C-alpha cells in the first residue's frame, strides 16, 4: 500500500489521543498542555508528507473505511477526501494550532483550568480536521456542527460573566439560522440526487438548481458571518484571546467558504447563486472595513479585519475562483492569527487593556512586537512579495478582469483601501507617540514561549506565499494582458488609504475639539445593526412567547375549549338533576306526564 | 458600593457627577495628554464660571441644560475601566469566587491536608457563634419602631463587641479568588 | 440648541433628560424617603437570616412565589372572555392553521397536478 | 412560611383593595398601579416601568448581584425577558428612530445600487473565449453520436 | 460630605476583621500534607498509531471494492508506462514561435 | 509572572506621590492624616480631580457614592486595600 492513505489517516487519529488521556494521570499534572502542544507539532510534521507526494505527484484519494449503516438504495459510510484542499490546508492549521497553543502557554499560564482549556483547543482542532476532510454531507455536518459547539464552549469560556454567555448565545443562535441552509441542502440533494456523497452529487447535477446551492450560500453566510449574520464574530471577543486567534480569525470563521469551494462544480453552472455570492461578498467586504476604522477595542478592530476579509474570500467565489478563494484563506490564516497574537501580547502586558486610547508609545518598548505587528500589517495590505501579495493582489485583479456588479467592484476597491486605513489606525495608536497607560510599568515580552510561537508564524507570513504559489500546480488561466493602471490598481488604493488615514490621525494632535458627525457615529455604532436587530426581534419574539402562546392559548383558550367548558356542562347538569326537594306530589305528576307522553309517541305508532 | 445609598442625590451631587462623566468623556475625545489636559481645564472654567450662582432655578435650568448639551456631545464608545461594569473584564473572575460554607462539605481525606487552616477556621466559626445574640440585640435597640429609615449599620459600640452583620462583608472570597 | 433626544420602547430616556428630577416638591422628597424605608426594611429583614449562623436552607422569598403564581396559576380565575380576548384568541390561535393550511394544500396540489400530465424531472428519486 | 393571603388575587375595584394590594406586594399605595382590567389575567399583580435589569445601578450592593434584585422587593412580569441576558432598553448615544432610519437608508441603497450595478455591468473589451474541439461538445458532457454543428474559429 | 464618625469607625472595624481573615487565609510550610526515555513519544504516539492504521488499511479495508479510490495518474506526452511499457507519443510538430 | 503583591506601604507612597505632582497642594504641608477642605482649602470640584486621578494611577475606578467621602490620603489608601484585599 501507498504510506499516502495512512499517512493522512494517522495525522487525524493522533490528534485524539490526548484526548483519550483526559482521564489519565497526565491531565491533572502541569505538564498536559506541553503534551498536547507536542501532539500537535508532531501531527504537523506528519502531515507535511502528503503535501509533499501532492505537490510531486498530484497525488489525491478517498477513502470509505467504515460502513456506518444503509437505508435502502442510500449508504453512508465514514469516507474522507484527501485532495489538494484538504492536504493543503491540514497542515497549515496544524502550523497555526501549535504556535497558538505555544503561545497559549505563556499567556493563559495563571488560570486554574489550564488543562481543560489545551483539551477544549484540541477538541475543535478535531472537530474542524473532520470538518475540512469529509467526503460526504453527514460527516460535514458532524464536524459543522462539533466547531460550532467548540465555538460555545471557548466563547463562555469565563462562565461568571453575563456577556460571555450573551455571546456564546449569539453565536449559536446566529450559526443556527444557516444550519437551516445547510439542512435544505441535505434534503434536497437526498431526494433529488439519492446521495450525500461527493461523487455522486457531482455527477447528477450537470446544471444544479437555485434551491440547493442557495441553502449552501446560508450555511456559508452563517458560518463566515456575512452582512446578514454578521455581529456574532465581533462579539465573539469575549473569549480569551487564543481562542480569538485561533477559532474565530483564521480557522473556524473559513468555514463557509471553505463549504462554497467543495461545491464549486455544482456553482459552476449557476449564474444567480454566484451573484447573490458576490453581492453579498461585496457588502459584507465594505460594511465590516467600514465599522473597523473607528474602532477603539483592538481585538474589535481584528474581528472586523477578519470579517472584511472573508467578505473578500465570498466575492473571490462569486467570480468563479475557487482556488483563489481558497488560497487567500490559507494565506490569510498566517498573518492574522500572528496580529491576534501580537495584540495578546500588548494586552498581556498592559495589565488586560484592550483599548488603544491607554496604550501610548510601544515601538520601543515591545521590539518584537512591534516588528511583527508591522509585518504582519504589511503583509495583510498587500505589500508586494509577501505572503498576503500571493493571493490578494491576485484577487483584486480577478475582478477587474471580469463580468462582474459594477457596484460589487466599487465596493472591493474602497474595502481595500479602508483596510490601510486600519491598519494605519492600529499602528499609530498602538505603537507611535507618547505612553498612555498607568505608571506602574509591567511590559515584558522576554518569554520564549511567546518569542517563538510569535516568530514561527512571522517566516510564516514572509515566505509562505512564495513557497506554496510555487509549488502548486496551475488550476486556472491567468490574467497575463492588462492595461497598466488596472496592474497597479490594488497598490494604489491602498497608498491612498495609508496617506488619507495617516493624514486623518495626525489631525488628531491639533489643539481643537469638535463634536463628530453623524457618519462617524453610524461607522462607530456598526450601522446600528446590533442596537436595532438584537432589541426590536427578540423583544417581540420573547413577547409574544409569554403573551399569547403561553398565556392567551395555552392557559386560556385551549382550557376553556375543552376541560373548562365541560366541567361547566357536567356541573351545571348535575345541579339541574340532583335539585329535587323530595315531594312526592312532584314527581308522581312528573310520572303522569312520562305515561301518557310514552301512551301517544311510542304507543300511538308501532 | 460599599455606602448606603440615600433617598436623593443633593444639586451638589448632581454637577458633582455630571463634572466627572463629562471630564471621562472628553478624555475619552482627546486620546493625547496634553490636548486632554487643555480642554480639562477649559472645562473647570466652564464649570467654575457659575460656581457660587444663588438662584436655585437658574441653578437648575443651567444644570438641565448642561445635561442636554453632555448627553448630544457624548462618546459612543466611552472608555472603561477593564474590571468596571462596561468592561471587558467586568465579571471574569467570578466563576473562581467560591463560597467558603462549600468547605464544611470536605471529605474528611480533604479536610486531613490543612490541618491549621480548619483550626483557624473552627476558631473563627468559634467566633461568629459566640456574637451573634449580641448583635441581634444591639440592632434592635439601636433601630426605630417603625424599622431602619436607612441601609447603614451601626459598628460596635461596646468592648468585646463585633460590628453587627459581619460574617459575610468579612469572609468575602477574594477578588483574585484563584 | 442640540438635535433632541426622544425616547422609545427599547430606548428609554434617561435619568439625566427626565424633567422629574429637576421639578421637586416636597411631597416628593417624601415619598423618596418613603420608598427608601421600605428597601431598608426588606433589606435589614434579609440580612438578618442572611447572616445567621444556625440558618441552614434556602431563604424563602415570597416576592418570587408571587411572581411564578402570578405568571402560572392566577391567570384563568382573572380571565374574562371579551371582545379583545375573544378576537386575539381566535387570530392568534386558528389564523396560523389556515394559512398554512392554504399554503401547503396548493403547493401539494400544483406539484401532484405536474405529476399528473408527467412533467417534473423526478428522475433519481429512489428515496422518500 | 408564605399564609394564603400573601398570594397574588384579582383586580383590585375599590381604593381599600388597592391600598391592601399594595401592603401584600410591597409598594406605596401611591406608586401601586395593576395592569388594566380586561380578561387577560394580570388580576391584582402590579405593573411595574418597563425598564430592564442592565439599566440598574450596577455600583449598588444587590441581593443577587447577576441578577440585579433585592429580596423581597416586587419582580417585573417580564423578568425573564429582561434579565440582561436578553432584551435590552437602555438609552443610546443615538435615539431610536434616528438608526432606523438610517440602518434601513443604507441597505435599501445597498440594494439598489447592487441591482443598478447588474444592470449596468463591467466588463473588459474582448470577444468571447474560444474553445477548439467543436467548444469542447464531447467533454462537456458528451453524447457522441451527435456530431454537434462546427463551431469554427478563425485567425484574426 | 464625608465619613459619619460610625461610618468611620464601623469601617474601621470590620477592615480589621477583613485583615486578619485574609492573614488567616495564609498557608504554613507544611500545610500541604500529602499523604503516602530519549524518543519514547514518537514510538507511542506515531509509530503504534501508524502500525495499526496501515495495518487496517491494507488488509481490512482494501479487502472490500472501491473503498479506497485514487485520482488516475497524470499521463503526458513523452511518458513511459510501468505496466504495458507503451510510449506516448509527442506532442505534435509545435508551431515554434520563438 | 503577574503583577507583584501590592503592600499597603505602596499604596501611601503612590497616593502621596500623585498628590505631592498636584500643583494645588505643596509638598512640604501634606500630610497622611491631612483633610482635603480643613487642611488643605480645597473646592467640591478641585476634590473630583483628585479622585480621578487616583483612579488613573491605580487603574480602577470609585464609585462616586464612595468617591466623595474620600477627604484625606489615608482614607484613600484604605479603601483601596479594602478594594484590593490588601492586609499587609
Ligand atoms: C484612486 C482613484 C480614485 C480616487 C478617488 C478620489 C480620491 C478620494 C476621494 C475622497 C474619499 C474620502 C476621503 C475622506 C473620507 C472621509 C473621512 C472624514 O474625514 O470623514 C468626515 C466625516 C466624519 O468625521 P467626524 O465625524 O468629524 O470625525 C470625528 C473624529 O475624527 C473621530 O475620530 P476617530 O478616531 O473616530 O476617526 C474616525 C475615522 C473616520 O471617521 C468616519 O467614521 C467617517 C469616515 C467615512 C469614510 C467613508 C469612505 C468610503 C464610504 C463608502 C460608502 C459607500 C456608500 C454608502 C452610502 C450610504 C448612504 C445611506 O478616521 C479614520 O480612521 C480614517 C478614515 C478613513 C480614511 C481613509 C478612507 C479611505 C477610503 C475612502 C477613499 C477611497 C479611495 C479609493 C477609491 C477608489 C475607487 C476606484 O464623515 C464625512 O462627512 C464624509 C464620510 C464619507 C461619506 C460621507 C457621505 C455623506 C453621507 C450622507 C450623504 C447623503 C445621503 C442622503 C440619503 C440617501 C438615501 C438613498
Ligand atoms: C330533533 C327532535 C327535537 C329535539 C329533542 C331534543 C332536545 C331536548 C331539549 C331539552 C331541554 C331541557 C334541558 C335544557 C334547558 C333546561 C330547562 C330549563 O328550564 O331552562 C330553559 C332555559 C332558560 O330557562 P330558565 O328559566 O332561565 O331556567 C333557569 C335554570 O337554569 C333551570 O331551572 P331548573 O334547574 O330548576 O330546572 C327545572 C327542571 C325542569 O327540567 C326540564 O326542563 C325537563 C326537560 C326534559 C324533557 C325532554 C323534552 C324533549 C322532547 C323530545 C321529543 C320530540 C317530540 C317532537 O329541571 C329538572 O328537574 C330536570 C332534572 C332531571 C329530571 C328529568 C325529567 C324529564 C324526563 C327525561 C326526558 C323526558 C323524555 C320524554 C319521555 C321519556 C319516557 C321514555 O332555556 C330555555 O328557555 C329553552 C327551553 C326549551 C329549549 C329546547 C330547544 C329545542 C329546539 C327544537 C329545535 C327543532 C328544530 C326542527 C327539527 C327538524
Ligand atoms: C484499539 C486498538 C486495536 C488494535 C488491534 C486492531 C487492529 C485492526 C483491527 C481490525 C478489525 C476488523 C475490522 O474492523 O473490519 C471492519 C469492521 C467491520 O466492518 P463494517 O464496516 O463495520 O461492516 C458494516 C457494519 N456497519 O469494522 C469495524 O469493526 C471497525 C470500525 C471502526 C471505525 C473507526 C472509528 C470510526 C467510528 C467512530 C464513531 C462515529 C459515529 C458515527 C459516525 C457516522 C459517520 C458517517
Ligand atoms: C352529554 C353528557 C356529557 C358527558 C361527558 C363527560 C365528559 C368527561 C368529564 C367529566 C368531568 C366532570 C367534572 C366536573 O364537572 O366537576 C366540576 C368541578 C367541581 O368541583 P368538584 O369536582 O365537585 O370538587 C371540588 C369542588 N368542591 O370543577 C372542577 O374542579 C373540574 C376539575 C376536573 C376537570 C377535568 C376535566 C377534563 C376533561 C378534558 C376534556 C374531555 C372531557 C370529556 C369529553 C370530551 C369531549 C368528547
Ligand atoms: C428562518 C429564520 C430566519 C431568522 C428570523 C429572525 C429570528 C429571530 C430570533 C428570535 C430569538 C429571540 C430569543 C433570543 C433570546 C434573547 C437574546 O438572545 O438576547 C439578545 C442578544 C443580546 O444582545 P447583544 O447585542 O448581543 O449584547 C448586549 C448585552 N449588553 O442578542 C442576540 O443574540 C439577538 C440575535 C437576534 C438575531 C436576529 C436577526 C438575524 C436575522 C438575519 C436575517 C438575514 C439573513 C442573512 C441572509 C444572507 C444571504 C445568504
Ligand atoms: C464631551 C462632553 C460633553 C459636553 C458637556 C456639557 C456640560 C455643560 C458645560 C457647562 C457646565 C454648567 O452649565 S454648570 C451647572 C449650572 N448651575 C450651577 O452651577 C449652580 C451653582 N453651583 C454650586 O453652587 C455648587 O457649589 C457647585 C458649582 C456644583 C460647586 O460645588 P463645591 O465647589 O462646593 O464642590
Amino acid at each position: 500500500m501507498n504510506p499516502f492513505a495512512s499517512l493522512t489517516l494517522t495525522t487525524l487519529t493522533i490528534l485524539t489521543i490526548p484526548i483519550m488521556m483526559s482521564n489519565s494521570n497526565i491531565y491533572k499534572t502541569n505538564l498536559y498542555p506541553n503534551y498536547v502542544k507536542t501532539t500537535v507539532s508532531y501531527a504537523f510534521t506528519l502531515s507535511l508528507v502528503p503535501l509533499l507526494m501532492f505537490m510531486h505527484t498530484g497525488q489525491e484519494m478517498i477513502i470509505s473505511n467504515w460502513h456506518w449503516m444503509t437505508l435502502q438504495t442510500v449508504e453512508l459510510s465514514l469516507s474522507f477526501k484527501m485532495d489538494y484542499f484538504s492536504v493543503m490546508f491540514i497542515p497549515v492549521a496544524l502550523f497555526v494550532t501549535w504556535s497558538i497553543m505555544e503561545f497559549s502557554m505563556w499567556y493563559m499560564h495563571s488560570d486554574p483550568f489550564i488543562n481543560r482549556f489545551f483539551k477544549y483547543l484540541l477538541l475543535f482542532l478535531i472537530t474542524m480536521m473532520i470538518l475540512v476532510t469529509a467526503n460526504n454531507l453527514f460527516q460535514l455536518f458532524i464536524g459543522w456542527e462539533g466547531v460550532g459547539i467548540m465555538s460555545f464552549l471557548l466563547i463562555g469560556w469565563w462562565h461568571g460573566r453575563t456577556d460571555a454567555n450573551t455571546a456564546a448565545l449569539q453565536a449559536i443562535l446566529y450559526n443556527r439560522i444557516g444550519d437551516i441552509g445547510f439542512v435544505l441542502s441535505m434534503a434536497w440533494f437526498l431526494t433529488h440526487s439519492n446521495a450525500w456523497d461527493l461523487q455522486q452529487i457531482f455527477m447528477l447535477n450537470n446544471e444544479c438548481p437555485n434551491m440547493p446551492l442557495i441553502g449552501l450560500l446560508l450555511a456559508a453566510a452563517g458560518k463566515s458571518a456575512q452582512f446578514g449574520l454578521h455581529p456574532w464574530l465581533p462579539s465573539a471577543m469575549e473569549g480569551p484571546t487564543p481562542v480569538s486567534a485561533l477559532l474565530h480569525s483564521s480557522t473556524m470563521v473559513v468555514a463557509g467558504v471553505f463549504l462554497l469551494i467543495r461545491f464549486y462544480p455544482l456553482m459552476e453552472t449557476n449564474k444567480l447563486v454566484q451573484t447573490m455570492t458576490l453581492c453579498l461578498g461585496a457588502i459584507t467586504t465594505l460594511f465590516t472595513a467600514l465599522c473597523a476604522i473607528t474602532q477603539n477595542d483592538i481585538k474589535k478592530i481584528v474581528a472586523f479585519s477578519t470579517s472584511s476579509q472573508l467578505g473578500l474570500m465570498m466575492v473571490t467565489i462569486g467570480i468563479n475562483q475557487p482556488h483563489l478563494a481558497f488560497l487567500h484563506i490559507c494565506m490569510h490564516a498566517f498573518f492574522k492569527a500572528m496580529l491576534f497574537m501580537c495584540s495578546g501580547s500588548i494586552i498581556h502586558s498592559l495589565n488586560d487593556e484592550q483599548d488603544i486610547r491607554k496604550m501610548g508609545g510601544l515601538y520601543k518598548a515591545m521590539p518584537f512586537t512591534t516588528t511583527a505587528l508591522i509585518i504582519g500589517s504589511l503583509a495583510l495590505t498587500g505589500m508586494p512579495y509577501l505572503t498576503g501579495f500571493y493571493s490578494k493582489d491576485l484577487i483584486i485583479e480577478a475582478v477587474n478582469m471580469s463580468y462582474t456588479n459594477a457596484w460589487a467592484l466599487l465596493m472591493t476597491l474602497i474595502a481595500t483601501s479602508l483596510t490601510a486605513a486600519y491598519s494605519t489606525r492600529i499602528i499609530f495608536f498602538a505603537f507611535l507617540g507618547k505612553p498612555r497607560f498607568p505608571p506602574l510599568v509591567l511590559i515584558n515580552e522576554n518569554n520564549p514561549l511567546l518569542i517563538n510561537s510569535i516568530k514561527r508564524l512571522l517566516i510564516g507570513s514572509i515566505f509562505a506565499g512564495f513557497i506554496i504559489s510555487n509549488n502548486i500546480p496551475p488550476m486556472t488561466v491567468p490574467n497575463t494582458t492588462m492595461p497598466l493602471y488596472m496592474k497597479m490598481t490594488a497598490l494604489i488604493v491602498t497608498i491612498m488609504g495609508f496617506m488619507l488615514a495617516l493624514e486623518l490621525n495626525n489631525t488628531t494632535y491639533y489643539l481643537k475639539f469638535k463634536y463628530p458627525s453623524q457618519t462617524y457615529k453610524f461607522s462607530n455604532m456598526l450601522g446600528y445593526y446590533p442596537s436595532i436587530m438584537h432589541r426590536l426581534p427578540t423583544y417581540h419574539n420573547l413577547s409574544m412567547s409569554q403573551k399569547s402562546a403561553s398565556s392567551l392559548l395555552d392557559l386560556i383558550w385551549l382550557e376553556t375549549i375543552l376541560p373548562k367548558t365541560t366541567s361547566f356542562i357536567q356541573m351545571k347538569m348535575s345541579i339541574m338533576v340532583s335539585n329535587q326537594k323530595g315531594l312526592i306530589k312532584l314527581y308522581f305528576l312528573s310520572f303522569l306526564i312520562t305515561i301518557m307522553i310514552s301512551m301517544t309517541l311510542f304507543n300511538y305508532h308501532e | 458600593a460599599f455606602s448606603a445609598p440615600a433617598a436623593y442625590l443633593t444639586h451638589q451631587q448632581k454637577v458633582l457627577r455630571l463634572y466627572k462623566r463629562a471630564l471621562r468623556h472628553l478624555e475619552s475625545w482627546c486620546v493625547h495628554r496634553d490636548k486632554y489636559r487643555y480642554f480639562a481645564c477649559l472645562m473647570r472654567a466652564r464649570f467654575d464660571e457659575h460656581k457660587n450662582e444663588k438662584d436655585m432655578v437658574k441653578a437648575t435650568q443651567l444644570l438641565r441644560q448642561a445635561e442636554e448639551e453632555f448627553w448630544y456631545g457624548q462618546h459612543p464608545q466611552p472608555y472603561i475601566f477593564p474590571e468596571s461594569p462596561g468592561g471587558t473584564s467586568y465579571e471574569r473572575y467570578e466563576c473562581y469566587k467560591v463560597p467558603e460554607w462549600c468547605l464544611d462539605d470536605w471529605h474528611p481525606s480533604e479536610k486531613a491536608m490543612y490541618p491549621d487552616y480548619f483550626a483557624k477556621r473552627e476558631q473563627w466559626k468559634r467566633l461568629r457563634r459566640e456574637s451573634w445574640e449580641r448583635e441581634v440585640k444591639q440592632l434592635q435597640e439601636e433601630t426605630p419602631p417603625g424599622g431602619p429609615r436607612t441601609e447603614a449599620l451601626p459598628p460596635a459600640r461596646k468592648e468585646g463587641d463585633l460590628p453587627p452583620l459581619w460574617w459575610h462583608i468579612v469572609t468575602r472570597p477574594r477578588e483574585r479568588p484563584m | 440648541s442640540f438635535p433632541k433626544y426622544k425616547p422609545s420602547r427599547l430606548a428609554t430616556l434617561p435619568a439625566t433628560l427626565d424633567p422629574a428630577e429637576y421639578d421637586i416638591s416636597p411631597e416628593t422628597r417624601k415619598a423618596q424617603a418613603e420608598r427608601l424605608a421600605i428597601r431598608s426594611r426588606l433589606k435589614r429583614e434579609y440580612l438578618l437570616q442572611y447572616n445567621d449562623p444556625n440558618r441552614l436552607g434556602v431563604i424563602e422569598d415570597p416576592a418570587l412565589i408571587r411572581w411564578t403564581y402570578a405568571r402560572s396559576a392566577n391567570i384563568y380565575p382573572n380571565f374574562r372572555p371579551t371582545p379583545k380576548t375573544s378576537l386575539l384568541g381566535a387570530l392568534f390561535g386558528i389564523g396560523p392553521l389556515f394559512f398554512w393550511y392554504y399554503v401547503f394544500k396548493t403547493d401539494r396540489d400544483k406539484k401532484e397536478k405536474l405529476i399528473q400530465e408527467g412533467k417534473l424531472d423526478q428522475t433519481f428519486n429512489i428515496s422518500y | 412560611h408564605v399564609t394564603k393571603d400573601m398570594f397574588p388575587g384579582p383586580y383590585p375595584k375599590t381604593p381599600e383593595e388597592r391600598a391592601a394590594a399594595a401592603k401584600k406586594y410591597n409598594m406605596r399605595v401611591e406608586d401601586y398601579e395593576p395592569y388594566p382590567d380586561d380578561g387577560m389575567g394580570y388580576g391584582d399583580y402590579p405593573k411595574l416601568p418597563d425598564r430592564s435589569q442592565q439599566e440598574r445601578d450596577p455600583w449598588y450592593d444587590w441581593d443577587h448581584p447577576d441578577l440585579r434584585l433585592n429580596w423581597g422587593e416586587p419582580i417585573h412580569w417580564d423578568l425573564d425577558m429582561y434579565i440582561r441576558n436578553r432584551v435590552d432598553t437602555s438609552p443610546t448615544p443615538v435615539s431610536w428612530n434616528t438608526m432606523c432610519k438610517h440602518l434601513f437608508g443604507f441597505v435599501a441603497f445597498m440594494l439598489f445600487m447592487f441591482w443598478v450595478g447588474e444592470i449596468y455591468p463591467s466588463y473588459q473589451p474582448v470577444g468571447p473565449k474560444q474553445y477548439p474541439y467543436n467548444d469542447l461538445y464531447l467533454e462537456r458532457g458528451g453524447d457522441p453520436t451527435k456530431e454537434p454543428e462546427p463551431v469554427v474559429h478563425y485567425e484574426i | 460630605s464625608g465619613y459619619t464618625p460610625d461610618e468611620k469607625l464601623r469601617l474601621q472595624q470590620l477592615r480589621e476583621l477583613r485583615r486578619r481573615w485574609l492573614k488567616d487565609q495564609e498557608l504554613s510550610p507544611r500545610e500541604p500534607v500529602l499523604p503516602p526515555r530519549h524518543s519514547i513519544f514518537a514510538v507511542t504516539h506515531v509509530l503504534i498509531p501508524v502500525w495499526i492504521i496501515h495495518y487496517y488499511l491494507k488488509y481490512h479495508v482494501t479487502a472490500k471494492p472501491y473503498t479506497v479510490v485514487e485520482r488516475k495518474p497524470r499521463i503526458f506526452p513523452g511518458d513511459t508506462i510501468l505496466e504495458t511499457g507503451e510510449v506516448i507519443p509527442l506532442m505534435k510538430e509545435f508551431p515554434d514561435q520563438h | 509572572s503577574d503583577a507583584p503583591p501590592l503592600t499597603l506601604e505602596a499604596i501611601k507612597d503612590r497616593v502621596l506621590y500623585v498628590l505631592k505632582l498636584y500643583d494645588k497642594i505643596d509638598p512640604e504641608k501634606l500630610s497622611v492624616n491631612s483633610h482635603f477642605m480643613k487642611d488643605l482649602g480645597l473646592d467640591s470640584l478641585d476634590q473630583v480631580e483628585i479622585i480621578m486621578a487616583m483612579e488613573d494611577e491605580f487603574g480602577f475606578e470609585i464609585p462616586d457614592i464612595d468617591a466623595e467621602k474620600l477627604m484625606c490620603p489615608q482614607e484613600i489608601v484604605d479603601y483601596i486595600a479594602d478594594k484590593k484585599d490588601v492586609y499587609e
